[PDB]
C-alpha cells in the first residue's frame, strides 16, 4: 500500500542528504573512530584481531585494525584510504590522520545542525587548515641537525618507540639507534644520494625469554645452517662468494638436462661422469680463491664431498629475497646455469659465522671495520608469541620513522605529548574570531577538534579529562610581555601511572614531534574530512 | 546497503573486558580441581576418539584448545610456562584467573584499565623481590647427596597409591636421576615402560633401555634371549621373503623354473640375511618385520632379532648401545655395530620384554612399572613422574622457597603491609593483588578436603608471628614448617609463575575490542 517516492535508481535504500544523510556518513564513521581512538598514547589500548589464518593479534597498531576489516561504506573509505597514504609517504602519523579527520567530522555535526552548508563548512576548513600550516612552520622549537650520531637518533627514536611499546624504551630504542648508526653514513651538505633504504634494517625473531636477551648484528642473518663441513670462514680478509641458484649436482643444461638411464653402459657411464664433472666444476670455483658458497638451492652428496675437499663453506639460502639482498652486500650475482662460474659474479665477505640464538643455529654474513655492510639485523627475543610478533611491529615504527629524518625537512621538531595540538587551539580560535563573516564558524570548530589529542592521551592514561583539560589550557592560555611567545611552551600532556598536579615538562623527558610529520598528517585529514562532508548521495547498481 | 564491515564482528568497550574476564574464568575453573597433591583429574575426549585423564595442567590445557581470543592469550601464556620454565603450569593458570577475577569489580566501580594494570605491575615487581629474597641456597647442607633426594621424592609421594611402598619407589626415582649427567638433565631421559600384570612392588630399574617387544612372529624356542656382549644392528629393510602387499605373478613352461623363480627369490633375500651375519651382529632389530625364514636363519647362526620395532625404541636402543641404524645391508659398516653390558628377555607381566642392561654409552635410563590394571600403572606412573621432577629439580636449582603456599603467604603479608603507606587507587590495586595470591592456599586446601576457612585464617596467624614458612600440610589437616618437612619449589619457578601470570592478566586487560575476520 504505502508508495514509494523520491527513489528512481533502483530498489535500493536512498542515501540522500534530504533525509540528513551527511549525517548518517559522519554517524557510520564514528564507529570506526571510536576504534582507533584507544590506540593513540603511551597508554593506548590493545585490540584483539582473529586472522583468517587462524592467528591471534594483540596489537596497539591502527593500521592493523583497518587492515584487517573488511569495510564497503564510501564514508570510511575515504579515511581509510587516507590512512595508507599516511603509511606509504611517511613513517608516522597513522593514527593523528584517522582519529583528527573523525573529529572534524564530528565537529562538523554542529555546524550541520547549525544550518551552515557543506561548502561553508569546507570553505572555513580549508582556510583553518591554512593557518594551521603557517602556524607548525612558526611553532618549531628543536631541530635534528642531520649528524646521525646514537645521541641524536635516540632523540627521536624515543617518542617513535612511545605510543606502541611503553616502558620497553630503554631496550627498543638501543636496538633501533645501533642498527640505524651502523648502516646510516654521517653526511651533510648534499642532496644528489640518497640514504637509509627502508631494507638498511632487517628484523628478526627467536623464541624464548624475553627482550632483555636482543641484540643487535653488524650483517645479515640466515636461518640455515652450514651445510658442508666448514661451519665458518678464517679471520683472513675479502673472502670470494660464488652464489648460485641451480642444485649444485653432476652439470647440466639450464633448462631441463634431465638424464634417461636405460642401458648398462650408460648408468656406468653417467656414475663416472657425476664425479669427474663435478669436481672439475667445484676446481675451478676453489682454484679462484672462493672459500664462501651460497646456494639457493640443494647441494648433492658428492658436491658436498667435494666442497668440503676444497675447504669451501657451504651455506643454503632458500629464500631468493634473502639472496637478492645478499647480493647488495657482497656484490655476488646468483648464477642460474650449472658448471659455468664465471668470476665476475663473485662478491666478497670479510666474515662468516655460525652463531647460536636462543639454542637456534644460524649464519651470519658480516663485516669488522672494513667493507661494511648497508644492510644490518635487529635480534628480538620473547617466549610469548603475539609479544614478540608486536615488538617486531615497534622496531619496524623506529626504523620508518628515521627514514623522516632525511633531506626533505626531516629536522624541525615541536613540542609533544599533545603540546602542539594545545597551542594550535588557542592560535586556530584566534584566526578564527579575526576572519570576516561565516568563516569564523568553521575555523573555530576547527581548532576544537585538535583538543582530541590532550583528551585521548590524559584519557587512556586513566586520568580525568574533565581536571586535566583545564589545567593543560591554563598552562598555555598565557599572556606574555612580548609579540613571540616563549619561556616555557613545553607544557605537555602527562601519562603517568601515578599522581602528579600539573603537567611535566616536554624537556624533560624530550619528547619531540617532527614537522613533516604534523604537517602532512593534518593536511592528509583535512582533505579526508572535506570529501565526506561534500558527500550528498551514495550511488550503486545492483550486481 | 553498503556496509562498515561486511558482517566482519567487532565490539569494544568495558564489556569487551568483562566479556575477556568471563573466557579466563572458564579456563581458571578448568583446572582449578587439579591444583595439590591431592588434586581431582579431568576427563578430555578428543575430536580424534581418544580418551584421556590426567591432572597435569600442561596435557589438559593443550589438549583443551579453548579458541575464544581472549583464552587463546590466557592459555599461551601458561603454555609458555611450560617450555620456558617446565613447572608452574596450573599456577600461572590459577594465579592470572583470580586476578581477573579481581579486575571485574574494579573495572565495573569506573576504574580504568591503565590504573588496574599499573597496580598490578607495582605489586608484582616488589613481589619479585620478596620471592628472591626468601631464596635458599642449599646444597649438602644437614643432608647428603643421597638424603636430598630421597627425602625429595619420598616428601612427593606422600598421600599417593605409593606412600606406604615409598622405600621401594623412591630408589627407583633417585637412581633414575642420578645415573644421567647432571650437566644436562631431562624428562626424555628417563624412560617409563607400562607391564599389565602383578604387583606394583615388583617392578624393574634398568639402567639401560628396553621395548615391548612388538615382534610376534613365529620361532619359539629359538634365537638365544640372553648375550654378555652383543652387538647390536638396526635396520629400516624389511627381511621378509613376502610380502603383505607386494608379490610377482610367475609364468614358465618347465617346472623346473618355476621352482627357480621360487629359489631365486629365496636367494635374494639368503644373501641380504647373509650380509647381515657378516656384520658379526647378535642382535637384529628391524623397524619393519623380520621373517620366518630370516629368524630361522638368524637362529641357526645364534643371532637374535626383534623386528616391527617403534621408530622411539629403537633410537632409544641404538642411543644407548652406541650403535647406528643402516637401511641396507650391503652398506653396513662395522661402526653400526653398539653394545651393551647385557641382553635379556623377560617373563614379568605373563609377557616376554626385550632388555638391555648397563649399556656403556648410555645417557638415559628406563623403568618397567607393573600393575593389575591400567589405572594402577597410570597412577603410579603419575606418582613417580612428579617424584622425578623434584628429584631433578634438587639437583639443577639451589636457589629453593618453602611451598605448600609458604611462599604465597610472605608475598601477600609484605603486600598488605606495603599499601599501607599508598594512597590512591593504587591502594586497592595492591591489596587485590595481596588477595588474589591467597588462592593458591585455598585452592590447596579445598581440592584436599580441607577445612580452607580455617587452614587460611590460622595460616595468616601464625605467619604474622615470624615464622615464614608456614603452609599447607597434606599429612594431616594442619599448618606447619614446610621447610623443615622438605616441601619446597624452586625460586625462580615461583617468580616465573608470577611473572608469567602478571603477563596474562595484563595483556588481555589491555584489550578495548576483539575483531574476529570472517571468511
Amino acid at each position: 500500500q504505502n508508495p514509494n517516492a523520491g527513489l528512481f535508481k533502483q530498489g535500493y535504500n536512498s542515501y540522500s542528504n534530504a533525509d540528513g544523510q551527511i549525517i548518517k556518513s559522519i554517524a557510520a564513521i564514528r564507529e570506526l573512530h571510536q576504534m582507533c581512538l584507544t590506540s593513540m598514547g603511551p597508554c593506548g589500548r590493545n585490540k584483539i584481531i582473529v586472522n583468517h589464518l587462524g592467528k591471534i593479534i594483540i596489537t596497539n597498531d591502527a593500521a592493523t585494525m583497518l587492515r584487517e576489516l573488511d569495510i564497503v561504506h564510501p564514508a570510511v573509505k575515504v579515511l581509510v584510504m587516507a590512512t595508507e597514504q599516511q603509511k606509504i609517504d611517511m613513517g608516522d602519523g597513522t593514527n593523528l590522520v584517522m582519529i583528527l579527520a573523525g573529529e572534524l567530522l564530528n565537529v562538523s555535526e554542529k555546524l550541520i545542525s547549525m544550518g551552515l552548508s557543506a561548502v561553508e563548512i569546507i570553505q572555513g576548513y580549508n582556510m583553518a587548515r591554512k593557518f594551521t600550516l603557517k602556524e607548525l612552520d612558526e611553532m618549531v622549537v628543536g631541530e635534528i641537525t642531520d649528524k646521525n650520531d646514537k645521541n641524536e637518533l635516540l632523540k627521536m627514536i624515543k617518542p617513535v618507540i612511545s605510543s606502541k611499546k611503553y616502558g620497553s624504551e630503554d631496550i627498543l630504542s638501543e636496538l633501533v639507534s645501533e642498527a640505524v648508526s651502523h648502516v646510516l653514513p654521517v653526511a651533510q651538505q648534499a642532496g644528489e644520494i640518497p640514504y637509509f633504504n627502508v631494507d638498511s634494517i632487517r628484523v628478526v625473531k627467536i623464541m624464548g625469554g624475553s627482550l632483555s636477551n636482543s641484540t643487535v648484528i653488524k650483517g645479515m642473518v640466515f636461518n640455515r645452517e652450514p651445510e658442508g663441513h666448514v661451519k665458518s670462514l678464517s679471520e683472513d680478509k675479502k673472502h670470494k662468494v660464488a652464489v648460485f641458484t641451480c642444485p649444485l649436482d653432476i652439470a647440466n643444461t639450464e633448462t631441463k638436462g634431465t638424464v634417461l638411464l636405460h642401458n648398462a653402459q650408460e648408468m656406468l657411464d653417467f656414475s663416472k661422469g657425476e664425479e669427474k664433472q663435478i669436481d672439475a666444476m667445484m676446481k675451478e670455483i676453489a682454484d679462484m680463491g672462493v672459500e664462501c658458497i651460497v646456494a639457493g638451492a640443494g647441494v648433492g652428496e658428492l658436491a658436498l664431498h667435494y666442497l668440503n675437499r676444497y675447504g669451501i663453506l657451504v651455506l643454503k639460502v632458500p629464500s631468493k629475497f634473502e639472496l637478492r639482498r645478499l647480493c647488495r652486500v657482497c656484490g655476488a650475482t646468483p648464477l642460474p646455469r650449472l658448471g659455468a662460474p664465471t668470476p665476475e659474479e663473485l662478491g666478497l665477505v670479510e666474515t662468516v659465522k655460525t652463531m647460536e640464538i636462543g639454542g637456534d643455529r644460524v649464519t651470519v654474513f658480516k663485516q669488522e671495520q672494513g667493507e661494511i655492510s648497508r644492510t644490518s639485523t635487529i635480534i628480538l627475543r620473547g617466549a610469548t608469541q603475539n609479544n614478540l610478533d608486536d615488538i617486531e611491529r615497534a622496531i619496524d615504527d623506529g626504523v620508518a620513522a628515521v627514514k623522516g629524518l632525511m633531506k626533505p625537512s626531516g629536522g624541525k621538531l615541536l613540542p609533544g605529548a599533545g603540546a602542539t595540538e594545545i597551542e594550535l587551539i588557542s592560535r586556530i580560535t584566534k584566526y578564527g574570531e579575526r576572519t570576516p563573516g561565516l568563516l569564523q564558524l568553521a575555523i573555530k570548530q576547527f581548532a576544537v577538534a585538535f583538543e582530541v589529542v590532550p583528551r585521548t592521551l590524559a584519557e587512556t592514561a586513566g586520568l580525568d579529562v574533565n581536571e586535566v583539560l583545564p589545567n593543560l589550557y591554563a598552562a598555555h592560555n598565557v599572556t606574555e610581555p612580548g609579540a613571540v611567545k616563549t619561556d616555557h611552551l613545553y607544557k605537555g600532556v602527562d601519562i603517568d601511572g601515578e599522581s602528579d598536579e600539573g603537567v611535566k615538562d616536554i624537556r624533560e623527558e624530550n619528547i619531540y614531534d617532527m614537522l613533516a610529520t604534523k604537517k602532512f598528517a593534518i593536511n592528509v585529514a583535512t582533505e579526508a574530512a572535506t570529501t565526506v562532508l561534500s558527500i550528498d548521495q551514495i550511488i550503486m547498481a545492483k550486481k | 546497503i553498503v556496509v562498515l564491515k561486511e558482517g566482519t564482528d567487532a565490539s569494544q568497550g568495558k564489556g569487551q573486558i568483562i566479556s575477556n574476564i568471563n573466557a579466563c574464568v572458564a579456563v581458571q575453573e578448568a583446572l582449578k580441581p587439579t591444583l595439590g597433591p591431592l588434586g581431582s583429574d579431568i576427563l578430555i575426549v578428543t575430536s580424534n576418539q581418544k580418551t584421556t585423564i590426567s591432572n597435569d595442567g600442561a596435557t589438559i590445557l593443550k589438549l583443551l584448545d579453548v579458541v575464544h581470543p581472549a583464552a587463546k592469550t590466557l592459555v599461551d601464556i601458561s603454555r609458555a610456562q611450560d617450555a620456558e620454565v617446565g613447572d608452574g603450569t596450573t599456577s600461572v593458570t590459577i594465579l592470572a584467573g583470580e586476578l581477573m577475577k579481581e579486575a571485574k569489580p574494579f573495572l565495573e566501580e569506573g576504574i580504568s584499565s591503565h590504573l588496574i594494570m599499573k597496580g598490578y605491575r607495582k605489586a608484582v615487581s616488589l613481589a619479585v623481590e620478596k620471592i628472591n629474597e626468601l631464596a635458599v641456597d642449599i646444597t649438602s647442607e644437614k643432608s647428603s647427596g643421597r638424603e636430598l633426594l630421597e627425602r625429595c621424592a619420598r616428601t612427593a609421594m606422600s598421600s599417593k597409591l605409593i606412600h606406604n611402598n615409598a622405600d621401594f619407589f623412591v630408589k627407583m626415582c633417585v637412581d633414575a636421576v642420578l645415573s644421567l649427567d647432571r650437566n644436562d638433565l631431562d624428562d626424555k631421559l628417563i624412560g617409563i615402560k607400562k607391564i599389565p600384570g602383578g604387583a606394583m612392588e615388583e617392578s624393574l630399574f634398568i639402567n639401560g633401555v628396553a621395548f615391548k617387544k612388538t615382534f610376534s612372529y613365529a620361532g619359539f624356542e629359538q634365537q638365544p634371549k640372553k648375550f654378555n656382549n652383543p652387538k647390536i644392528l638396526s635396520l629400516n629393510v624389511e627381511l621378509e621373503l613376502k610380502a603383505e602387499k607386494d608379490n610377482a605373478e610367475v609364468r614358465v613352461e618347465h617346472v623346473e623354473d618355476y621352482q627357480a623363480i621360487v629359489d631365486a627369490e629365496w636367494q635374494l633375500i639368503f644373501e641380504k640375511l647373509r650380509q647381515v651375519e657378516e656384520t658379526g651382529a647378535n642382535i637384529v632389530l628391524s623397524k619393519l618385520p623380520i621373517g620366518d625364514l630370516a629368524t630361522q636363519f638368524f637362529a641357526d647362526r645364534n643371532i637374535f632379532c626383534a623386528g616391527r620395532v617403534s621408530a622411539d625404541d629403537m633410537n632409544r636402543v641404538i642411543q644407548a648401545v652406541g650403535g647406528s641404524i643402516q637401511s641396507t645391508t650391503s652398506d653396513i659398516k662395522p661402526e653400526h655395530l653398539g653394545t651393551c653390558a647385557l641382553f635379556e628377555e623377560m617373563q614379568i607381566g605373563s609377557e616376554r620384554y626385550n632388555l638391555f642392561q648397563g649399556c656403556p654409552q648410555a645417557k638415559t635410563c628406563t623403568l618397567l612399572l607393573r600393575g593389575g590394571a591400567e589405572q594402577v600403572i597410570a597412577e603410579v606412573e603419575r606418582s613417580l613422574h612428579d617424584a622425578i621432577m623434584i628429584v631433578k629439580r634438587a639437583l639443577q636449582n639451589k636457589l629453593i622457597v618453602a611451598g605448600g603456599g609458604a611462599t604465597e603467604m610472605e608475598v601477600s603479608k609484605c603486600l598488605r603491609d606495603y599499601s599501607k603507606t599508598i594512597a590512591g587507587k593504587q591502594q586497592m590495586i595492591i591489596n587485590a593483588f595481596a588477595k588474589a595470591l591467597e588462592v593458591i592456599p585455598r585452592q590447596l586446601c579445598e581440592n584436599a578436603g580441607f577445612d580452607a576457612i580455617e587452614i587460611l585464617n590460622k595460616l595468616r596467624l601464625a605467619h604474622s608471628k615470624g615464622e615464614k614458612w608456614y603452609g599447607v600440610v597434606f599429612e594431616t589437616e594442619n599448618i606447619g614448617d614446610n621447610f623443615a618437612k622438605f616441601v619446597w619449589e624452586p625460586a625462580l619457578v615461583k617468580i616465573n609463575a608470577l611473572n608469567s601470570a602478571t603477563e596474562a592478566t595484563n595483556l588481555i586487560l589491555s584489550v578495548d575490542e576483539t575483531i574476529t575476520n570472517k571468511g
